């Protein structure tokens, strides 16, 4: 009379055999709604910082892709002023072969090398000045993401 | 049923009003495109034609709080009006005085309450209500 198996499965799995790096915390009132803490990867401007992010499994999960957003400001080519990622998998190369574990990774390999390439001003500065994105990065990472 | 939290909730609220509804005789966007919280957005309504709001533009300030949209958010005009519900020295929208707030169900959108203040702003005891100047606003 609840969830389907799968999104059992996949929620306590997330709480038994954690990704690296990657905190996943169930929301107290919704089974579908999950509070995630990836931190900074090592080597990138954003290391040593901890960012916050939402997940919510929608009613035709797995058919519908996973909803995702970053709730901590954060400097990035794949990522908007409002934490909305861009990410292939999340929209348009989303199947449900994939799982959550697969999209938080992702997530965490994009902020591990980002990629300025995707069809906004931070993706055109990264470009053009890699060096000064790179320490605005890192600037932003100090601001936002040490608490 | 399944909920939808907030967050994603507003997110679907910010495409709507991207995109525009109807005739566009209300929008609503978020005040500052930097608000991860997505809390505060502004309203607007086209006064209604053949009522004395017509061919005015009344700006409003949206507040969606944490329970949203459990909770019903708060209203409020920038642009002065003589309407019943609003508060004429302040312009906040007394929630029991319009019905889809004191009503509130969780399916209702900043985009239901911009409409139906708009609905009634053609109501009798309001259309022919004599309005302030034209481009006033409230202070605060």
């Amino acid at each position: 009379a609840g969830l389907p198996r799968r999104i059992i499965k996949e929620t306590q799995r997330l709480l038994a055999e954690p990704v690296p790096g990657i905190k996943a915390e169930p929301d107290e009132s919704n089974a579908r709604y999950f509070h995630v803490v990836i931190a900074g990867p090592q080597d990138s401007p954003f290391e040593g910082g901890t960012f916050k992010l939402e997940l919510f499994l929608p009613e035709e999960y797995p058919m519908a892709a996973p909803k995702v957003r970053f709730m901590t400001k954060i400097y990035h080519p794949n990522v908007d002023k409002l934490g909305r990622i861009c990410l292939d998998i999340l929209k348009d190369k989303w199947s449900p072969a994939l799982q959550i574990r697969t999209v938080l990774l992702s997530i965490q390999a994009l902020l591990s090398a980002p990629n300025p390439g995707d069809p906004n001003d931070v993706a055109e500065q990264w470009k053009t000045n890699e060096a000064q994105a790179i320490e605005t990065a890192r600037a932003w990472t100090r601001l936002y993401a040490m608490n | 049923g399944v909920k939808v939290p907030r967050n994603f909730r507003l997110l679907e609220e910010l495409e709507e009003g991207q995109k525009g509804v109807g005739d566009g005789t209300v929008s609503w966007g978020l005040e500052d495109d930097e608000d991860m919280t997505l809390t505060r957005w502004t309203g607007m309504i086209i006064g209604p034609p053949r009522t004395n709001y017509e061919n005015r533009i009344y700006s409003l300030k949206v507040e969606c709080g944490p329970k949203y949209p459990e909770a019903p958010p708060s209203v409020r005009f920038v642009t002065k009006i003589n309407m019943n519900g609003i508060n004429n020295s302040s312009g906040m929208v007394d929630a029991r005085s319009i019905p889809v707030l004191a009503k509130w169900q969780n399916s209702y959108s900043i985009k239901v309450v911009l409409q139906e203040l708009r609905r009634l702003m053609m109501s009798k005891e309001n259309m022919k209500l004599p309005q302030p100047p034209e481009g006033q606003t409230y202070n605060n």
